[PDB]
């Protein structure tokens, strides 16, 4: 069995990034095929962390507006998320606050939040600032990193930061 | 709208083309091919019958993950684009074998002990008006080799009169009922007037 159990939920734009942040910390794989989430999905994975067992169900949720309802039911009990922007899609980086009132609205259960900059490998095509997300994660009380699902890049580290905060706070 | 005439010429074909292994059972034993296998024959042969005509642009198949098959209470879905890039419809189908009589659960250790039933009423609720769910029944009791289809608003419907439970009332809607609408017939709503399903009242959906 296990020690802890914590519910981490992956949200932010479509094509941002969010499968593929899943598939390489669970998998350590990754596949540059586009295939959209429909609604949710989730993965389960183990950890040792503190010298104690944590399981960590994690979500990955669906961009797409179209599924911004049934996505936000599965809020419900979520411990930590990981709020994902494109840093080379602006747009997906101005929906940034939109998403932390989301989590502020559906779930606030004393939720801890990690801000994500995703293909930070592209830094040809980068179109925000690291230092934009830096200030924006500082104003709304985020931890903050800049990941990339493709080469491997701060993807361990964003969800073990994600778990010291969640267990720090008991 | 050429792509609700092909998609049904789709479903009559992969239907038939499931028909053969409908009412097959292991020699000594009783059990049948599993649901999982009867719904990937369908859906391979609905997909390739969707290649050659061209139409995936304007169409998706996604096969649910078991978690998602637990989740949803769906086994696939089918959304429909329009001529724009935007979604027009979503059709959340549900496979159900009547020839002989539990979900299984996922590792989920956080709560979720409803029928498939009312989780696919709950996902269709949440995604919207334009999402609609769908029960296909391959095969019933006596003709294990008849594939049907019943639409969820009209199970709904008739459990206004019966007042019995979701499952239960799917399959005394798939009896109990004889006046069909051909698959052709229906989805001729696919991209307008979704108000044509959901209104399609008590009927069962015949595929061939
Ligand atoms: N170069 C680069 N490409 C990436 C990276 N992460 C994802 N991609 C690509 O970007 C696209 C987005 O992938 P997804 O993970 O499926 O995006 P998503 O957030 O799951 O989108 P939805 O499922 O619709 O919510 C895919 O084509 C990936 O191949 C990355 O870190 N670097
Ligand atoms: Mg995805």
């Amino acid at each position: 069995n296990f020690d802890y159990m914590f519910k981490l939920l992956i949200i932010g734009n479509s094509s941002v990034g969010k499968t593929s942040f899943l598939f390489r910390y669970a998998d350590d794989t990754f596949t540059p095929a586009f295939v959209s989430t429909v609604g949710i999905d989730f993965k389960v994975k183990t950890v040792y962390r503190h010298e104690k067992r944590v399981k960590l169900q994690i979500w990955d949720t669906a961009g797409l507006e179209r599924y911004r309802t049934i996505t936000t039911a599965y809020y419900r009990g979520a411990m930590g998320f990981i709020l994902m922007y494109d840093i080379t899609n602006e747009e997906s980086f101005n929906a940034v606050q939109d998403w932390a009132t989301q989590i502020k609205t559906y779930s606030w259960d004393n939720a801890q939040v990690i801000l994500v900059g995703n293909k930070c490998d592209m830094e040809e095509e980068r179109v925000v600032p690291t230092e934009k997300g830096q200030l924006l994660a500082e104003q709304l009380g985020f931890d903050f990193f800049e990941a990339s699902a493709k080469e491997n890049i701060s993807v361990r580290q964003a969800f073990e930061r994600l778990v010291d905060a969640i267990c720090d706070k008991m | 709208p050429v792509v609700c005439e092909v998609v049904s010429e789709a479903i009559v074909h992969a239907a038939q083309k499931l028909k053969e292994y409908l009412g097959f059972e292991y020699p000594p034993s009783k059990l049948c091919p599993a649901a999982n296998t009867l719904n990937e024959i369908f859906l391979i042969h609905f997909i390739t019958f969707c290649q050659e005509k061209g139409v995936d642009e304007w169409l998706t198949t996604t096969k649910m993950t078991k978690h998602q098959a637990f989740l949803f209470g769906a086994d696939w879905i089918w959304t429909f684009w329009g001529s724009d890039k935007q979604i027009k419809l979503q059709l959340a189908v549900q496979t159900l074998q009547m020839s002989s009589p539990s979900n299984p659960e996922s590792r989920v250790e956080e709560s979720w002990k409803k029928s498939r039933f009312d989780k696919l009423e709950e996902f269709c609720n949440l995604i919207g008006e334009d999402c609609l769910g769908l029960f296909i029944i391959f095969g019933m009791p006596g003709k294990p080799k008849d594939i049907r289809g019943v639409v969820l608003d009209s199970v709904k419907s008739q459990m206004v009169r019966s007042h019995l439970p979701g499952g239960k009332a799917v399959a005394q809607f798939v009896l109990e009922t004889e006046d069909c609408v051909f698959i052709k017939e229906l989805l001729r709503n696919c991209l307008s007037k979704k108000d044509g399903l959901r209104e399609v009242g008590k009927v069962y959906i015949s595929i061939l």
